[PDB]
């Protein structure tokens, strides 16, 4: 061990196991209190309601990558400038989504329980706090994915690279038999889903000026 | 222990930079997260610059890395 | 935790405050606005009368300044020298360039861990004081070392 | 000669740090795309013709509302001493709005509601008859 | 029962009766007919002589009124200001509008949990008293805050 | 440990010496590795010998890379 002249545990795991849960639950409570304090700002920021399309259709989610290289193996490479992908497809909704299904963390109060006991209970406490922060960060990434994909859809529809959804509605009159009637039946069905177009000759560019003095 | 000494004490951990902030407006020299710029130049363990240790348990003392190289250096002698 | 580092090495907040206080009482001006830092040195404490030759005793002051500069982490340093009007514009442009070259070389010889050091000499173009009666004793013949603390 | 740097606030939470960092990127994505849309299709008309002002439309209000449109517009018209009107059938999926302002005139409250309603509903004001009118779109 | 709330938070009947009694002895008129509530304040206890500038000591009274308003649950509040006849109709219409704007802003700055606050200023159009001999000392220059308690 | 400390002290000189980055070919292709031998003799058995003046051999073949190699995979 070291120089030539220098050459010349169950409570361990039980301490970690009670510390991790308590740290996780306590940090989860504090996270929920901070989320509930700032409830109006998050509703103003993640405004799903004002992104909805014509017939209450949620827009598709699109993803973008730039300056792409793949080394497939030795002897072959493939490069590209940009790539676009449809991660999720459009559909009908009745209610818009909200931030609470993404960001809210789950709390259940754990009521289910000395020389070196204290330091390892404290270390387990730190581990639980760190784990809770990591979980929250992945949730933030997920909500950012949904909002950014929809926002990117609006930009590409404006710049004429996707097609809008096409919807057809049929009007029936007064339908039914003598035991049951419906007065004004209408059936709505979207017949063309949005999709990228590969004809590059119709694409439209946007040049934004600045003018002063 | 004493991070913000001759300042006002610890204000908070700025996780965007990974540093503590003292009670005057100075950044501290102490780190407070592991994703802070630490200047690491010396790392322990073996089978670095290969894939790491291939995790089979061996009858003999040879240690083999994940790309087929054999570490004679971490291997026990006879 | 026992094998990760716990702080940037060789650096302490008490040492930073101590050396900044000692430098301000000695007469070298140390100022900080935001995260930019300025050290301003009068030319009389470093050079002879308008020659680019250091005295032997001013190397202790340059050593003290280098020990201050090792406390931070940084990317670029700028050293600029300014003087007072003597003969023409060219003579003091050459003088300030020579002074900045020598000072930045000794600072680079000591172990300041910067990636770039820029040096320039502006002559007597940018005065900080309208009282121009001294020679090299004037307060507006100086060298200034500026940098930004990085993260 | 104690050294201090000016902004010294209350301590911060790292959850709020992460939320702010996500929000800044959302904000400038929104900014860039709004620039693109404004350049591509420049607007030509303004809803001051459909909602002009009048006397006693200049009382003021501060509002924080997150529900359907009809109750808030009825409250605004009743405070302005105007009659209230509905045209068309209300849709089955409700038209939701969200307004959070401070101290502006009732005409501007009405115009912001008109802008946020979008393609689903419209607001008209007739000052000679003192009538506020909300009409629903002929869709579905 | 231990985890449902047992009452609306921060509210107590004894506190409501206590503050209503204290306000009526101080001179601010608090009245209740059915479920509608009226608070009437003389303009001399709040403003200077017909200027929309508050005194510094009247903010304690506005704080007391805000602490009263936090005891209830409500949807809309109306603040209306009335004054006495000085120069023309326009000058006091502008004056009452400015007074109501300032008062409703400070009330909104404090945490009254209302959904709408309406503000208007009626000038000197609706007097509650035929004795018009005072200036701003007159009893019919006032601000009135009215609301309905909801459920 | 002592060997690693001596390697980490001299890290800039070894990067200046073993400069793989400035040997890379046109499309980021690592050059092939060639070996040379001089003044060669083989005594195959009794009754037969074979001699040659120089010999050249391709030890490794060229390929695409994304990053250049560094001295740390060899010397650490």
């Amino acid at each position: 061990t070291g120089s030539l002249a220098g050459l010349q545990m169950a409570l361990k795991e039980t301490a970690l196991s009670v510390g991790a849960q308590a740290g996780l639950a306590w940090r989860a409570k504090i996270i929920d209190e901070q989320l509930n304090k700032q409830a109006r700002n998050l509703d103003a920021i993640y405004d799903f309601n004002s992104l909805v399309l014509e017939h209450n259709i949620l827009p598709p989610v699109l993803l973008e990558g730039r300056n792409t290289l793949n080394l497939a193996d030795a002897q072959s490479i493939r490069i590209s400038d940009r790539t676009y992908k449809v991660a999720k497809q459009a559909h009908f909704i009745t209610t818009p989504p909200t931030w609470r299904q993404y960001l809210w963390m789950d709390y259940v109060k754990p009521e289910a329980p000395k020389e070196i006991w204290c330091i390892y209970t404290e270390r387990g406490w730190k581990n639980g706090i760190d784990q809770a922060n990591t979980i929250l960060e992945e949730n933030i990434a997920r909500i950012k994915e949904d909002f950014g994909g929809m926002i990117l859809y609006r930009k590409l529809l404006a710049m004429n690279m996707v097609s809008p959804p096409y919807v057809s509605h049929t009007d029936l009159g007064v339908t039914g038999d003598g035991s049951e009637i419906h007065i004004d039946d209408r059936v709505l069905r979207i017949t063309a889903l949005p999709e990228l177009n590969v004809n590059s000759a119709e694409w439209r560019a946007a040049v934004a000026k600045d003018e002063n003095a | 222990d004493g991070c913000c000494s001759k300042m006002g004490g610890i204000n908070y951990c700025d996780s965007s930079a990974g540093r503590l902030v003292c009670n005057n407006g100075f950044y501290s020299t102490c780190y407070c997260t592991r994703h802070a710029v630490m200047d690491l130049q010396f790392l322990m363990g073996c089978c670095l610059w290969h894939g790491g240790v291939y995790p089979q348990l061996n009858s003999s003392g040879l240690v083999v890395c994940n790309d087929g190289y054999v570490s004679e250096e971490c291997s026990l002698q006879k | 935790v026992p094998k990760l580092p716990c702080r940037v090495d060789g650096a302490c907040d008490a040492t930073i405050i101590k050396m900044m206080t000692d430098l301000n009482k000695k007469g070298i001006k140390v100022a900080s606005v935001g995260q930019n830092y300025l050290i301003s040195i009068p030319a009389s404490a470093l050079f002879a009368d308008q020659s680019p030759r250091l005295n032997w005793a001013s190397y202790s002051l340059l050593n003290e300044i280098a020990a201050f500069l090792k406390q931070f982490r940084k990317i670029a340093i700028t050293v600029t020298s300014y003087s007072s009007k003597y003969v023409s514009v060219k003579r003091e442009r050459a003088l300030t360039l020579a002074r900045s070259r020598v000072v930045s070389e000794y600072l680079w010889s000591q172990g300041v861990d910067s990636r770039i050091i820029f040096t320039q000499g502006l002559g007597s173009d940018k005065p900080i004081t309208s009282y121009t009666l001294g020679g090299d004793r004037s307060p507006n013949a100086r060298v200034e070392i500026t940098f930004r603390r990085a993260v | 000669m104690k050294f201090k740097k000016p902004p010294i606030n209350n301590p911060s939470d790292d959850a709020t740090i992460k939320l702010a960092e996500a929000a800044v990127s959302v904000s400038d994505s929104m900014l860039e795309m709004a620039k693109v849309e404004k350049v591509i299709t420049p607007p030509s008309k303004d809803n001051t013709l459909t909602i002009p002002n009048a006397y006693n439309l200049q009382a003021r209000a501060s509002v924080d509302w997150s529900g359907p449109i009809e109750e808030l517009t009825a409250r605004i018209a009743k405070a302005a001493h105007f009659r209230f009107r509905v045209l068309g059938k209300s849709p089955s999926v409700p038209v939701l709005i969200s307004i959070s302002t401070k101290d502006e005139s009732l005409a501007e409250i009405l115009r912001d509601i008109d802008y946020q309603a979008g393609k689903k509903a419209s607001i008209h004001v007739y000052p000679n008859s003192q009538v506020v009118e909300l009409r629903y779109a002929k869709i579905y």
